[PDB]
DNA sequence: ATCGATCGATCGATTTTTTTTTTTTT
DNA sequence: TCGATCGATCGAT
C-alpha cells in the first residue's frame, strides 16, 4: 500500500531535523544526542516515545503500531550505515569481526547489530488485559498488564552461524531468526563448487553472534478474571537487553507486540493451521511492586527527614497496623517487631536467627484470619495457606518441566519462598500429621531437608513463621490443661519464642464498645476518628525499614540485671508445681527482642525500661488463665 | 442400521450372527445376521409389542374376572404350603402405583419396598429367587455400592462414568443380608430409594442422574 | 467458480432485496451503519420460505456454498449501502437462525448430514481459545510487490490448501499487520438427561465454533444451539468414521434479560413494593406443596452485599443455614435446583473435586498441560445444596473452613499456585447418630462435628416432630388439607402477583441496589447483642449456648441488607431488624 | 559391439503418559 | 527428512 523511498526519506528527515523543545535548553537534537551517545558506544538501545513521532507525522504514528516488524527493520539499517561520527578492540563480537579481517559473500549488516531500538508509548496507553486480545491482535503493538510466573535465567540465542570449509577458507553467512534450522552443506561455494577441491564447513561462534534471551511464564490479575472463569497465562519472549527485567511477585506491566508463532513438526497434530501463538516485548515498566513505585531502587533519609521529625510516638505507629477494630493492643505492636527483627551477626561462628515465630491459639470468635490476611498483604513478600489447601510438597519444593531448558529443576512451595519475611500459617493442627515435623525443622533456622529425590533437598528458608490454630470441642475444660485441650506436639509448643491464646469471655461492656467499632466500618470504610492520626501503609513501609540498619551492641551495665529478670522470670513461675512449662531459651530469647525494639530507636541505646515492656510481654504470654 | 435400541441390556437372546475378523493371532468378532429374542416364558418381552388383539383381550377378560387377586395369592409356589398374608403383597411390589410430579417440586415417591427378617426355617431365600425369576431385576446379597463407577478406559485417559440400581429404572431389585453388610455401603442406598436422584459430585462433573428402582429386603436377627 | 446455478443462487438471494422487508429493514442500518460490526446477519428461514422455497429448504437439505452465497450478496450490497464498512474482507457468515426437526445429542443419528438443525443440551466444557490462520500480505523488496496467498481447511469451507524462496530464490518478509485472523473455538455438548431411559447412558455430541460467538456461557447451564453437520476423516477409506457442528448462533434458555424489559414491570414492582405484609407471603410463595425457615432462605438465594475498603482487605457477603429426624427436609432442597439460577446439587458422598481438579490431561491437539474445575466456582455469586452432610468424610471439610470463612480460593494441586474469586454460600442436609432424638439426653452432642463451624455457619438451632393429643387431630386437619381454587381466593391472591415466573423476575432490581445502613441499628444491634451473649445461658439452656461469637453482626448486617433487597427501600429500619432478628432468638 | 558398475532421479515410511478413585488388608 | 529401487550411462572388454 505505501512506499518505501519518500517513507524513508520521511524517517531519515526526522532522524534529522529534530529540535524538540520541549522546554528551555533543548535546542539541540534529541535523537542527535542519541547518535552521538551510539558515537560512545554506551547506549546500545534506543527507547522511543509518540510524542516525537506525535508531532513529526501522522502515518508511521498510526502505520508502524500495527506492523512494527518492517517499519523496525527500515529503522535497523537506515542508521546501520549512519557514520556521523575511534578505536576498534573494544566488544568482543565488534573485537572479533577486526580480529577477522585484520586477518584478511558479503557480510550483512545485521552482522555488525552493535544498537538497538525500541518504543515507548503515550497517554502504557491503556491496562489492555490477557483475556481481550481478541482477532484484531495480531503484529499491532500493543499495551497490556499481566502477572508474572515462574521466571527462569538468562540463556542465549543465536542469529547467524559460520562455518568454513577448511579446504577453500570459505566464511558462510547462515543467517537464523525462527527456534529451528538446519546447517549448509560441506561447501556451499564457488570455489569449493562442483569442483572437487571440497572438505566440509564447521561452525565457528567465534565471528557468529549471540543474543541475550529470556523467558518466563505470565499469569493472570485474578482481579478482572471473569465471574464463572479460571485464571489464564501467556508466554513471554522478552529479547534484546531486557532479560532479568523482572522477578516472580511483580505485578508487572509490559508493552510489546502480539505475533503468531510455528511450533514446526508433526504435520497432523502440529500443522492443523490452529497458531498456538506467543508474545514479544521490549519494555518492561512493572508499575507495581518494582523499581518504579518502591524507591531505594528503605533507606533514603533526607526525603523521610520532614515528616521523621514531625511525628515522635510509637503507638502511634502501633495501632495504625489493620485499623479497623479496637482490642488485641498488645498483640500488634509485638507483631510490629516480627516485620522489623534485625538482630543479625556471627558470634563464635555460630549463626543466631532473628525472625519470631508465634502462634494463636483460641477461637470463639476473634478475627484469627483477618491479622494474617491483612499482614501478609501489607508484609513485603507474604504467603497464606491452611490446613488441607496444599500437601506436603505444595509446601516444600517440587518438579517441573522447563520451557528454558528442560531440566526438570526443584520449585518450592510457599515456606520455600517466603524466606527474608513471614509466611502465614493458619489453623495448623489440621493441618497434617507429618507437617508437623516439617515445621520442627524450621527451628534450626535455614534448613529444609526434604525426601523428594531424598538425596540431600538442602535449602536455605530465612523465614519466620505466623502460626495460628483453633482448640478442640472445648476451651480450656476446668479440669483439662494445655496438651490435654490441645492436642499439638508439646515438643512443637516447646519451639516458640512466645505463646498467644486468644480468650474473650462475656465482658458486658466491652461487646458494645466493638459493636460501635466495627459497625462504623460499614456505614464509611475508614474507622478512627478525630482521636490520632493513623499512619498511611506506604510511609510505613519505608519507615520500618529504616529502623534495620543499625545493629547495636548489648549493655553490659544491665547485662548484671538481664540475668536477675530472668531470676525472677524462671521463679514467680516456679513458685507452683504443675505450672504449665517454662523454658531455659528465655534468656536466648529476651535477647532477641529487645534488639529489635531499639530498632525502632535506630540509637544503640537499649536501656533499663527497654525490656521493661518484655517482661510483662512474657508475663502476661502465660497466666492467660488466673481471672 | 435399524437394530439400535434394539437391545437393552439384562435380556435373554436369540442370536443369528457370523463369526468374522477384521485382519497368526488375529482377531474375532460377531455381528448380527437377522436377530431375534428368546421366549423364556416370554423370555424378551420387555420394552416392545408383538401382542396382539387376542392377548390384550385375554388379559382385559382375566381383569374383570373378580376371582383373580385370590387366584394368584396361590401363583407363585405350586410347591411351599401356607404363609399367605406374607403373600397378598409380594405381588402387588412388582405392580407399582403413581409416580405423580407437580407444579411445585414434589415428586413424590412412585414404587414400595418390601421388608422381612425371621427365623430360618420357612423359605425366605427361595422366594425372595421366585421374585427374581416372575419382568427385569437383579439380586445379590451383601458384600456389595456405595460408591459409584468413576474408572478410566486407559484409552484417552478419561473419568468417564460406567455406572446397578441403574439396571432397575423399571425393574426392580431384591437383596438379602441388610444385615450382614456394614455400614460404609448403606449411606448412597439411603438416598437412592427416597428421591431416587442418584447424584455424583466426585470429580469436575455434577451429572445428578436418576433412577427409579423399588427394593426387597431379607434379613437373620440373631438368636 | 463451479456448476452454473451457484450464481443463480446468488442473485436468488439477492431476490430477498426486492421492498421495504428487507431492502428497507434487514439491510443497512444493521450492523455497521449502527456501527456494532458483529459480522453476521439475522436471518429467519420462514420468510425464506415466504419468498423463496426452493432457497428455503435447498438450504436445509444441503449447505455446499449456500452460506458463502449470502456472504457474497451481502458484501455485494453493502459495498453500494456503506462501503466505507466495507473493509473487512472475509467470508461475513451469516445468521441461519430462528422446529422443523430438533432431535436430542442422543438421536444425531446417521441421517441429517448435509443438514442445517437444531439440538438441546448441557453447558459444558468451557474450553480453550485460539487463533485462526488466514492469509498474509507477503513481501519482497527485491521486486516489491506484495503477493498473497489465501489459505483454507475443511472446517471452513470444502477446500484444503507458507512461502519461502517463490518465483527463483527472491526475498520474503513474511508482512504480518495486514495478515488476518478469525479467532477459534472448541467444546461440547451433553443432553440434560432426565429425559433418560435409566437403563441406557445419556450420549454425547460434538460442536465447533468461530470468531464472534465465542465462550458465552459457563459449564453447569442449560442451553439451545442451531448448528449444521460435517465429518471428514478416514472411514476404512482409514478407520471409521467422527462427527463435528458448526452453523449457528447461540441461544441461552434459564435468563431474564431474554425478557422484554421495560420500564413498566419495575413499575409494577415498585407499586406493589408498597404493600408492608408480602414478606409472609413469599414465606408462603416458595413452598407451596409443603407447616414449616423460608422468610431467610429468601435471603440466602439473594446472595449478599460486598463491602471494600481503599486498598485493604475485602468480605464476604452472603449466609449459609441449615437445622432433623427423617420424615420434609430432604425435599426442600429441590425448591432451588429448579427455582433459581445456578443451583448444584452435590452428593454427600463424593470426593476429590469438591473444589479440587485433578489436572489431567493426556497429549492433548494443542498443547493442554494441566487443569480440571471444580463444584464452587460453578456457583459463583449464588448457592449450593448438599444431601446426607454429617456422613461425609472427614477429608475435605477443612476446604470447605477455608474457602467459605476466608471468601478467596487460593490453592495449588502440587504443580501450579492458583487464586480465583469464589464467593457462594452452600447448604446440605442433617441427620443425628442416633435417629429419632434431639430434647432428653441434651441438645447439643446429638450432631457430633466440631464447634468451630458454627462460626462458619451461623446458627445453632432445632428440628423435631410430633405432637400431644389435642393438637393431633389439628395435624391431622392439615394433612388432610395436603391431600383447586376454592379458599385460596380467602388466600387473596393471583396466580400472576404469586407466581414463580414473576417471583423470579425480582431479581434484577434487588441485586442491583446497595442498600446502604442508616445509624439506627447501631444501638439496637449493640444492646442486643449484650443481652445475647448474657442470657441466653439460663433457663434450659446453658450448654446451647456456646458458639456464640463476634459473628452474629456480620450476619445480621446480612440479613437486614437482604430484608432491605426484597422491596428496596434505600435505607434500614427498626422494623428491618426486628424481622430480621427475631429468628436468631 | 556386449556387458557391469556407479550415479542419480524416484519411490514410499515415520512422529500418545502421570493422577485418581475404588479396594483389601493391617 | 531418510532409505532402497530402478533405470540410465561410461569404460572394459
Ligand atoms: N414353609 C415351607 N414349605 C415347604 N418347604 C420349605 C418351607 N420352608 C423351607 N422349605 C424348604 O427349605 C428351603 C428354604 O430354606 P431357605 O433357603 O429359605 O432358608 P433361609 O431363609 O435361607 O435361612 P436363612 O434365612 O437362615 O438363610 C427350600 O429349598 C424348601 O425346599
Ligand atoms: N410438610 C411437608 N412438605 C413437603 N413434603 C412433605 C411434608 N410432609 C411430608 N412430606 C413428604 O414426606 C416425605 C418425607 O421424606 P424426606 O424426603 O423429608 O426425608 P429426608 O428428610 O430427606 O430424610 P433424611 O433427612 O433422613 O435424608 C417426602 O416425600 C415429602 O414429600
Ligand atoms: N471486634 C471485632 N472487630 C472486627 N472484626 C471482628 C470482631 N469480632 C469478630 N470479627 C470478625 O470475626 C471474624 C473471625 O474469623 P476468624 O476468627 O479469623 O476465623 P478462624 O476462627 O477460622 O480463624 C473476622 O473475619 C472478623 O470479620
Amino acid at each position: 500500500r505505501r512506499d518505501y523511498a519518500q517513507d524513508r526519506e520521511s524517517i531519515k528527515t526526522f532522524l534529522s531535523e529534530f529540535c524538540k523543545c520541549d522546554d528551555d535548553g533543548k535546542k539541540e537534537f534529541v535523537y542527535g544526542s542519541q547518535l552521538v551517545k551510539l558515537a560512545h558506544r554506551e547506549q546500545v538501545l534506543i527507547t522511543i516515545d509518540l510524542d516525537d513521532l506525535a508531532e513529526f507525522n501522522e502515518s508511521l504514528a498510526e502505520a508502524v503500531v500495527d506492523n512494527c516488524r518492517r517499519y523496525t527493520s527500515i529503522f535497523s539499517d537506515v542508521i546501520a550505515e549512519l557514520l556521523p561520527s575511534e578505536v576498534h578492540a573494544k566488544d568482543a563480537l565488534d573485537v572479533y569481526i577486526e580480529h577477522r579481517l585484520m586477518m584478511e559473500n558479503s557480510f550483512p549488516s545485521e552482522l555488525m547489530k552493535r544498537f538497538e531500538v525500541g518504543f515507548k508509548p503515550l497517554s502504557t496507553e491503556k491496562a489492555h488485559s490477557i483475556r481481550e486480545v481478541k482477532a484484531q491482535h495480531i503484529g499491532k503493538l500493543v499495551t497490556v498488564r499481566g502477572i508474572v510466573t515462574r521466571c527462569t535465567e538468562v540463556k542465549p540465542m543465536m542469529v547467524v552461524a559460520t562455518y568454513t570449509c577448511d579446504r577453500c577458507g570459505s566464511e558462510t553467512y547462515q543467517p537464523v531468526n525462527s527456534l529451528s534450522f538446519t546447517p549448509v552443506h560441506d561447501c556451499p561455494s564457488d570455489d569449493c563448487r562442483v569442483n572437487k577441491a571440497g572438505g566440509r564447513l564447521y561452525l565457528q561462534t567465534r565471528g557468529s553472534k549471540f543474543v541475550k534471551f529470556q523467558e518466563v511464564k505470565m499469569q493472570e490479575h485474578s482481579d478482572q478474571v471473569p465471574v464463572g472463569h479460571i485464571p489464564r497465562s501467556m508466554t513471554i519472549m522478552c529479547r534484546g537487553e531486557v532479560t532479568r527485567m523482572a522477578q516472580p511477585g511483580d505485578h508487572i506491566v509490559v508493552s510489546g507486540v502480539f505475533l503468531p508463532l510455528m511450533r514446526t513438526g508433526f504435520a497432523q497434530m502440529i500443522q492443523g493451521l490452529l497458531s498456538e501463538t506467543f508474545l514479544q516485548a521490549h519494555r518492561i515498566i512493572c508499575i507495581n511492586k518494582n523499581d518504579e513505585i518502591s524507591d531505594k531502587d528503605a533507606e533514603l533519609t533526607p526525603e523521610e527527614l520532614e515528616e521523621l521529625a514531625q511525628d515522635d510516638f510509637y503507638e502511634r505507629l502501633a495501632t495504625s497496623l489493620a485499623p479497623e477494630i479496637y482490642g488485641h493492643l498488645d498483640v500488634k505492636k509485638a507483631l510490629l517487631l516480627l516485620l522489623v527483627g534485625g538482630v543479625d551477626k556471627r558470634p563464635d561462628g555460630m549463626k543466631i536467627r532473628g525472625n519470631i515465630n508465634i502462634c494463636l491459639m483460641g477461637d470463639p470468635g476473634v478475627a484469627k484470619s483477618q491479622l494474617l490476611g491483612y499482614i501478609s498483604r501489607l508484609a513485603v513478600r507474604s504467603q497464606y495457606t491452611t490446613g488441607r489447601g496444599s500437601s506436603g510438597v505444595g509446601l516444600t519444593a517440587a518438579v517441573m518441566k522447563d520451557p528454558l531448558t528442560g531440566e526438570m529443576t526443584l520449585e518450592g512451595g510457599a515456606l520455600v519462598l517466603a524466606d527474608q519475611g513471614v509466611c502465614c500459617i493458619d489453623e495448623f493442627d489440621k493441618m497434617a500429621d507429618q507437617d508437623r515435623t516439617a515445621i520442627h525443622e524450621v527451628m534450626e533456622q535455614q534448613t529444609i531437608s526434604i525426601a523428594k529425590a531424598g538425596i540431600m533437598t538442602t535449602l536455605n528458608a530465612r523465614v519466620s513463621i505466623l502460626a495460628a490454630a483453633n482448640p478442640a470441642f472445648g476451651r480450656y475444660n476446668p479440669r483439662r490443661t494445655v496438651e490435654q485441650n490441645i492436642q499439638l506436639p508439646a515438643a512443637l509448643l516447646s519451639r516458640f519464642d512466645l505463646l498467644w491464646l486468644i480468650q474473650d469471655k462475656p465482658d458486658r461492656d466491652n461487646d458494645l464498645r466493638l459493636a460501635k467499632h466495627i459497625t462504623y466500618v460499614h456505614s464509611h470504610s475508614k474507622q478512627p476518628p478525630t482521636r490520632v492520626k493513623a499512619l498511611d501503609m506506604n510511609l510505613m513501609r519505608r519507615y520500618i525499614n529504616l529502623c534495620k540498619r543499625k545493629n547495636p551492641t548489648i549493655p553490659d551495665e544491665l547485662t548484671d540485671y538481664i540475668v536477675g529478670a530472668y531470676v525472677e522470670l524462671r521463679r514467680e513461675a516456679r513458685n507452683q508445681k504443675d505450672m504449665t512449662f517454662t523454658s531455659a531459651r528465655n534468656l536466648l530469647g529476651i535477647l532477641r527482642l529487645s534488639t529489635a525494639l531499639a530498632r525502632l530507636r535506630l540509637s544503640d541505646s537499649v536501656e533499663k525500661d527497654d525490656v521493661a515492656e518484655a517482661l510483662r510481654l512474657l508475663e502476661m504470654s502465660k497466666d492467660s488463665l488466673n481471672q | 442400521r435399524s437394530l439400535c435400541e434394539r437391545v437393552v441390556p439384562g435380556n435373554r437372546v436369540l442370536i443369528q450372527g457370523i463369526y468374522s475378523i477384521r485382519k497368526g493371532v488375529r482377531a474375532p468378532y460377531m455381528r448380527v445376521v437377522g436377530i431375534t429374542v428368546d421366549s423364556e416364558g416370554a423370555g424378551a418381552i420387555s420394552r416392545y409389542s408383538n401382542i396382539t388383539s387376542d392377548e390384550e383381550e385375554h388379559f382385559r377378560r382375566m381383569a374383570a374376572s373378580g376371582d383373580i387377586y385370590e387366584r394368584l395369592s396361590q401363583s407363585l409356589a405350586p410347591s411351599i404350603f401356607g404363609s399367605r398374608d406374607i403373600k397378598k403383597a409380594i405381588t402387588c411390589m412388582l405392580f407399582g402405583g403413581s409416580r405423580k410430579r407437580l407444579p411445585d417440586g414434589l415428586c413424590r415417591r412412585g414404587d414400595i419396598n418390601v421388608l422381612l427378617l425371621g427365623d430360618p426355617g420357612t423359605a425366605k431365600s427361595q422366594l425372595l429367587k421366585f421374585v427374581e425369576k416372575v419382568p427385569i431385576a437383579v439380586y445379590t446379597s451383601g458384600k456389595g455400592g456405595l460408591t459409584a463407577s468413576v474408572m478410566k478406559d486407559p484409552q484417552t485417559r478419561n473419568f468417564v462414568m460406567e455406572g446397578a440400581m441403574v439396571l432397575a429404572d423399571g425393574g426392580v431389585v431384591c437383596i438379602d443380608e441388610f444385615d450382614k453388610m456394614r455400614e460404609d455401603d448403606r449411606v448412597a442406598i439411603h438416598e437412592a430409594m427416597e428421591q431416587q436422584t442418584i447424584s455424583i459430585a466426585k470429580a469436575g462433573i455434577t451429572t445428578t442422574l436418576n433412577s427409579r428402582c423399588s427394593v426387597l429386603a431379607a434379613a437373620n436377627s440373631i438368636f | 467458480e463451479g456448476e452454473q446455478f451457484i450464481k443463480d443462487i446468488q442473485r436468488e438471494y439477492v431476490d430477498f432485496l426486492d421492498d421495504e422487508e428487507d431492502q428497507g429493514i434487514y439491510a443497512g442500518h444493521v450492523k455497521d451503519m449502527i456501527a456494532e460490526k458483529s459480522k453476521r446477519l439475522i436471518v429467519n428461514v420462514n420468510d425464506l420460505k415466504r419468498k423463496n422455497p426452493q432457497r428455503a429448504l435447498g438450504l436445509l437439505s444441503n449447505a455446499a456454498d449456500e452460506q458463502l452465497a449470502f456472504g457474497r450478496a451481502l458484501k455485494e450490497y453493502a459495498s453500494t449501502v456503506d462501503p466505507g464498512y466495507a473493509k473487512m474482507h472475509e467470508d461475513l457468515f451469516v445468521g441461519f437462525e430462528g422446529g422443523n426437526r430438533h432431535v436430542t445429542p442422543r438421536s444425531l443419528t446417521s441421517i441429517y448430514l448435509g443438514n442445517m438443525v437444531c439440538v438441546e443440551g448441557i453447558v459444558t466444557k468451557v474450553s480453550l481459545i485460539r487463533p485462526k490462520v488466514v492469509r498474509s500480505v507477503h513481501y519482497c523488496p527485491n521486486t516489491r510487490k506484495v503477493m498473497e496467498r489465501k489459505y483454507t481447511d475443511l472446517t471452513s469451507f470444502e477446500a484444503v490448501p507458507y512461502p519461502t524462496k517463490d518465483e527463483d530464490g527472491n526475498l520474503l518478509e513474511t508482512e504480518y499487520g495486514l495478515s488476518v485472523y478469525k479467532d477459534h473455538q472448541t467444546l461440547t455438548i451433553q443432553e440434560m438427561p432426565e429425559k433418560a431411559p435409566a437403563g441406557q447412558l445419556p450420549r454425547s455430541v460434538d460442536i465447533v465454533c468461530d470468531d464472534d460467538l465465542v465462550d458465552r456461557c459457563k459449564p453447569g447451564d442449560r442451553v439451545q444451539i442451531v448448528g449444521s453437520y460435517r465429518c471428514l476423516p478416514g472411514k476404512r477409506g482409514s478407520g471409521t468414521f467422527r462427527t463435528v457442528l458448526l452453523a449457528n448462533n447461540i441461544s441461552l434458555l434459564s435468563k431474564e434479560s431474554n425478557l422484554d424489559i421495560s420500564r413498566e414491570d419495575i413499575m409494577l414492582c415498585k407499586k406493589l413494593a408498597k404493600n408492608n405484609d408480602i414478606f409472609e407471603l413469599l414465606s408462603k410463595s416458595l413452598a407451596p406443596s409443603i407447616g414449616h425457615v423460608k422468610q431467610a432462605i429468601l435471603c440466602l438465594l439473594l446472595g449478599g452485599v460486598e463491602k471494600i475498603l481503599p486498598n485493604g482487605t475485602r468480605l464476604r457477603g452472603d449466609i449459609n443455614v441449615l437445622l432433623g429426624d427423617p420424615s420434609a427436609k430432604s425435599q426442600l432442597l429441590r425448591y432451588v435446583l429448579n427455582t433459581a439460577p445456578r443451583a448444584i446439587p452435590t452428593t454427600g458422598r463424593g470426593s476429590s473435586g469438591v473444589g479440587l481438579t485433578a489436572a489431567v490431561t493426556t497429549d492433548q491437539e494443542t498443547g493442554e498441560r494441566r487443569l480440571e474445575a471444580g463444584a464452587m466456582v460453578l456457583a459463583d455469586r449464588g448457592v449450593v445444596c448438599i444431601d446426607e452432610f454429617d456422613k461425609m468424610s472427614d477429608i475435605d471439610r477443612t476446604a470447605i473452613h477455608e474457602v467459605m470463612e476466608q471468601g478467596r480460593v487460593t490453592i495449588s494441586k502440587a504443580g501450579i499456585h492458583a487464586s480465583l474469586n469464589a464467593r457462594c454460600s452452600v447448604l446440605a442436609a442433617a441427620n443425628p447418630v442416633y435417629g429419632r432424638y434431639d430434647q432428653y439426653k441434651t441438645p447439643m452432642e446429638n450432631i457430633g462435628l466440631q464447634d468451630s463451624l458454627l462460626s462458619r455457619f451461623d446458627l445453632l438451632f432445632v428440628m423435631l416432630d410430633v405432637i400431644d393429643s389435642d393438637v393431633d387431630q389439628m395435624i391431622s386437619d392439615h394433612v388432610v388439607r395436603m391431600h383447586a381454587l376454592l379458599h385460596g381466593k380467602s388466600r387473596q391472591r393471583h396466580e400472576k402477583i404469586l407466581s414463580v415466573e414473576f417471583m423470579r423476575k425480582y431479581i434484577h432490581i434487588a441485586k442491583c441496589m446497595k442498600p446502604k445502613l442508616g445509624e439506627q441499628a447501631c444501638e439496637a444491634i449493640a444492646n442486643e447483642y449484650s443481652r445475647l451473649r448474657s442470657q441466653e445461658a439460663v433457663e434450659t439452656d446453658v450448654a446451647r449456648t456456646q458458639p456464640i461469637t463476634a459473628r452474629t453482626l456480620e450476619t445480621l448486617i446480612r440479613l437486614s441488607t437482604a430484608h432491605a433487597r426484597a422491596r428496596m427501600s434505600k435505607s434500614v429500619t427498626i422494623d428491618d431488624a426486628h424481622a430480621a432478628i427475631e429468628l436468631v432468638q
